[PDB]
RNA sequence: GCCUAUAAGACAGAAAACUUCUUAAAGGGACACAUUUCAAAAGAAAAAGGAAGCAUUCAGCAAUAACAGGUCUGUGAUGCCCUUAGACAUCUUGGGCCGCACGCGCGCUACAAUGGAGUUACUAGAGAGUACCGAGAUUGAAAUAGUUAAGGAAAACUCAAAAGAACGUACAUGACAGGGAUAAAUGAUUGGAAUUAUUUGUUUUGAACGAGGAAUUCCUUGUAAUAUCGAGUCAUUAACUCGAGAUGAAUACGUCC
């Protein structure tokens, strides 16, 4: 099958497994090669030639990384509020997160919040000669 | 066709500024002398190739 | 735009085998651009080949890979 | 005992340094010899202008240290005794005991 | 000696205008073997004939910026190519490179135009520099290695095909100065 | 017993010191082989002088070099010069001269380098300019 | 000529690779939780590649003491180390992952092939003695493939 | 003392002899003298020898006269003018010099297969260090960093190399695994204080950029170029500058366009 189907996202099956899975917004190439070793499926294959009887693991292995022996420091969403504090971030989640984070700032009006909304730098950068995109 | 001539004397660079030479050349063929501007670096001893020997390089 | 594919078919396997030990020089440069396949794959050919001593190598390093009939 | 001589001037501690090899004929019957260790210029680079106009310049500004070091068996009692000699300006004279 | 314990240098050169400004085995000092020399052929004028002709090759091939100062790698690829283009003609490399300089040197310059012929150590330095540049450019985001990328250059030149990038810019010239007389 | 001669190699900083005496052709670069040299493009260089005038002359000496400097090839320069400048040492103070006329003779003949080292240095840094001669850009507007 | 004194008679990546096998078939040498979850230091952006990169690793930092006598995991560090072009900046040398060096130093010593001198880590009679079979496997493998230079 | 060899020696601890290398002093050593040619001459070119032959190379010092060039924001160098107890004098808190519709100058990183990524052995030069300065060694940690802590006022101790190379049936011409911008979580160091992120660690986010118009800069030999190291600033902070070594081009021996 030359076009996979994984977590809503389509990941390229002409190339590795780990090169691959980077196609997931959640996940990137650390990400990756951890699942690999950790579902106990081989690094040097294509991941268009997996079966599918094992793509049902990885799917849930980046849903559940708490009882598959993750580290705690490799997960994308550490101290999450509002409960909860696993990532769950390997998913079209990234964006949604991110979103709805920016607008928490907006809503309490702080100062790295009111520069999102303008567009501006939001990181305290020198915008006097860098950064001019046509407006 | 192409003919090969043996380079006898430097007359002397021209061309504006000092990128041709002017040399006085002869035909091993037969000993015929010609004069032809050269493009590079060139010294007594080498020889040269002219693929055409019916002009004379006397630029006036 | 090129599309050489990845995985094998038995079309070239029928074709790559009878003109590969045919030709003098054979690389995965030079080999890869007439059987229209990845260069990738060209290195398993020269090895699988190899066993069947269809193909004598002449310089093989970590670098490059040249084989002769 | 072990003399360490240092100064900024190489002809200063050279004429001190057969100075002491010298003197030691008497009161003694030998002294070591000189060991030279390696200079260790001291450069400071500067900017000439007292401002920032003018072109970029730079005076480098160097000063050398010339280090000789002697050894001698004798008397800690009558190494030199005076062991002053009226040295002249800008060189140091150390002494190791024991 | 040989250039790598495999190629000799029994070739010969049919014009008279390029044997004496090729060094290939006039003197021991041109059979080197290997085409790494720390000379200094660059201090005096006409000093660099001195220098080997597979060597003067392998500097050609260390330019565009990112590749100053590597004659080790330029020297790798030197040494896999002359295997590759001795199967190619089934001849010495050391042959195949000469009589490929001749086919490939430019016999007549315009300079402004005016066309005028062109000496034989500029000849022997842009024919280097022109069969450099077509391995330079073809290998440049392609699959085909650099060693091998040059080593058809090479071949192509050698007798008389267009197909080298080399010899499309000699005729380019020798005819743009048919139009410079 | 055990008749040496002592002799060192030079390039831009590589000091190559040897330590020529008898023995049965075992030349040891600090601690390892000739055959197993660091860069091993470079295999064939350190070994000319040994095919120049046959191994046979060396095939009696053991060699003990050690390099104190330089780069990976400044290195390599280094141990050409004193293997050639092991073998003239030998033929001299023991040998006749006369025979070291013609290994001199012969190694002059082919590289002039491998007896006298090269005096070129790395020239100093000067203000205004990112190297020896190189300046920085230049803006007029 | 050729001739065998001590390990520094073989190329020195291959005795590496041949001692891998060593550790492997031993057995001395454990796996802790961090193998496949870490990388060698800090310019590195992947876990290498090679499943028993620990193996060679291993063998490599006992190459290490073996010509030094008084080694530590600050100088080892360096040894074992890449450099820092993370950003726009000009890249500079960074130092090696500590614990994933000092881990398999205080492992050799459990096995006997090194011991903690006052100035470090240093070899004992079996880690001197085990190490240069080995280096003759090689050394015989080596000749018996390779034709001798001077020869 | 230890260990491997088939026969060489290796390593660890002192012991004591020399100076090829090392260091640093004194002299020696090229003056174009010696040959050929060219110009009664100053002199020029080839080649030889030589560590060294363009004034041997790179730098320092650097004539007379002048600018109404910059500096009174370096000076307890200074005239005149101005403010001179609600001060333009002095101190404290906070902010700004970082502010962005845009234009210009100096640079760093890239656009890849002469390469990026995973491993392995590497080889330098020249700097700096007090009571708390440079910090060794032992540990936990995935890293940033934390805890105890030798020796060192230093040829003593600290202070250490990557570009490149070797290793693999990896990558395979795909804005891909090139590129690391902009952002989001989180961990620490310095600081009395880090918000407008000081600096930096882990994961994720994966933007323009497919070699660049008119113009225009630097450069002739260990030079350019390429990648890196030390130092000045420094509580903490280089993409800067001043130096240092590591590989080592092409093109000229020319003319006033």
């Amino acid at each position: 099958q030359h076009m996979l189907r994984v977590c809503n996202t389509n990941l390229d099956g002409r190339r590795k497994v780990p090169y691959a899975l980077t196609g997931i917004k959640g996940c990137g190439r650390r990400y990756a090669y951890l699942v690999c070793k950790r579902a106990g499926i081989d690094v040097n294959k294509r991941a268009g030639l997996m079966t599918p009887a094992e793509i049902e693991k990885i799917v849930d292995i980046l849903n559940n990384p708490l009882n598959y022996k993750i580290p705690v420091w490799f997960l994308n969403r550490q101290k999450d509020n509002k409960d909860g504090k696993d990532s769950q971030l390997i998913a079209n989640a990234v964006e949604t997160r991110l979103r709805e984070d920016i607008e928490a700032l907006k809503k309490m009006r702080a100062h790295r919040g009111l520069r999102h909304y303008w567009g501006l730098r939001v990181r305290g950068q020198h915008t006097k000669t860098t950064g001019r995109r046509g407006r | 066709p192409v003919i090969y001539a043996q380079v006898t004397e430097i007359l002397g660079r021209t061309g504006s500024r000092g990128g041709v030479l002017q040399v006085r050349c002869d035909i091993m063929g037969e000993n015929r002398q010609i004069l032809r501007n050269v493009k590079g670096p060139i010294r007594v001893g080498d020889i040269l190739t002219l693929l055409e020997a019916e002009r004379e390089a006397r630029r006036l | 735009k090129l599309n050489n594919a990845v995985l094998f078919d038995k079309a070239t396997l029928d074709k790559c085998t009878k003109e590969v030990p045919s030709m003098k020089v054979i690389t995965p440069a030079v080999v890869a651009d007439r059987m229209k396949i990845t260069c990738s794959l060209a290195k398993i050919l020269l090895k699988d080949l190899e066993k069947k001593e269809l193909i004598v190598p002449v310089k093989v390093d970590n670098h490059i890979w040249i084989y002769t009939r | 005992i072990t003399i360490t001589i240092t100064s900024t001037k190489v002809k200063a501690v050279e004429s001190l340094c057969a100075e002491v090899k010298e003197n030691g004929k008497k009161k003694g019957v030998q002294v070591k010899g000189p060991v030279r260790i390696p200079t260790k210029t001291l450069r400071i680079t500067t900017r000439k202008t007292p401002c920032g106009e003018g072109s970029k310049t730079w005076d480098h500004y160097q000063m050398r240290i010339y280090k000789r070091v002697l050894s001698m068996k004798t008397t800690p009692e009558t190494v030199k005794e005076i062991t002053s000699l009226k040295v002249e300006p800008g060189v140091e004279l150390e002494v190791a005991m024991f | 000696p040989k250039l790598f314990n495999k190629w000799s240098y029994d070739v010969t050169v049919s014009d008279i205008s390029l044997k004496e400004l090729l060094a290939i085995n006039s003197k021991l000092k041109y059979q080197v073997f290997l085409p790494h020399t720390a000379g200094r052929y660059q201090i005096k004028p006409f000093r660099k004939i001195q220098c080997p002709i597979v060597e003067r090759l392998v500097c050609c091939m260390m330019q565009h910026g990112k590749n100053s100062g590597k004659k080790l790698l330029a020297m790798r690829v030197v040494e896999e190519s002359f295997e590759i283009i001795h199967l190619l003609t089934e001849k010495n490399p050391i042959q195949v490179l000469v009589d490929a300089i001749i086919n490939a040197s430019p016999r007549e310059d315009s300079t402004r135009r005016q066309a005028v012929d062109v000496s034989p150590l500029r000849r022997i330095n842009q024919a280097l520099y022109l069969m450099t540049m077509g391995c330079r450019s073809a290998a440049f985001r392609n699959s085909k290695t650099l060693a091998e990328c040059l080593a058809d250059e090479i071949v192509n030149a050698s007798k008389s095909n267009t197909a080298s990038f080399a010899i499309k810019k000699k005729e380019d010239m020798e005819r743009v100065a048919k139009s410079n007389r | 017993a055990l008749k040496s001669v002592q002799v060192f190699g030079k390039k831009k900083t590589a000091i190559a010191v040897c330590l020529c005496k008898e023995g049965k052709g075992m030349i040891r670069v600090n601690g390892v082989p000739l055959d197993l040299i660091n860069p091993p493009v470079l295999r064939i260089k350190v070994f000319e002088p040994l095919f120049i005038v046959g191994k046979e002359n060396y095939a009696k000496l053991d060699l003990k070099i050690r390099v104190t400097g330089g780069g990976q090839v400044a290195q390599a320069y280094a141990i050409r010069q004193a293997i050639a400048k092991a073998l003239i040492a030998y033929n001299q103070k023991f040998v006749d001269e006369t025979t070291k006329n013609e290994l001199k003779a012969k190694f002059l003949e082919y590289d002039r380098t491998l007896l006298v080292a090269d005096p070129r240095r790395c020239e100093a840094k000067k203000f205004g300019g990112p190297g020896a001669r190189a300046k920085y850009q230049k803006s007029y507007r | 000529m050729h001739h065998f004194s001590n390990i520094k008679d073989v190329v020195a990546i291959d005795f590496i690779k041949a001692y891998a096998e060593h550790l492997k078939k031993s057995g001395k040498l454990e796996i802790p939780e961090w193998v496949d979850t870490v990388k060698t230091g800090m310019c590195k952006e992947l876990a290498p590649l090679n499943p028993d990169w620990i193996y060679i690793r291993a063998a490599a930092i006992a190459r290490k003491v073996y010509l030094n006598n008084g080694i530590g995991v600050m100088a080892l560090r360096r040894a074992y180390g890449d450099q820092y072009n993370k950003h726009y900046n000009p890249s500079h040398r960074t130092l090696g992952s500590g614990k994933v060096n000092r881990y398999i130093l205080q492992q050799l010593e459990k096995m006997g092939i090194v011991a903690k001198i006052q100035s470090g880590r240093s070899l004992t009679k079996e880690g001197r003695k085990d190490m240069d079979k080995i280096a003759f496997q090689v050394y015989k493998e080596h000749e018996a493939k390779v034709t001798p230079m001077i020869l």
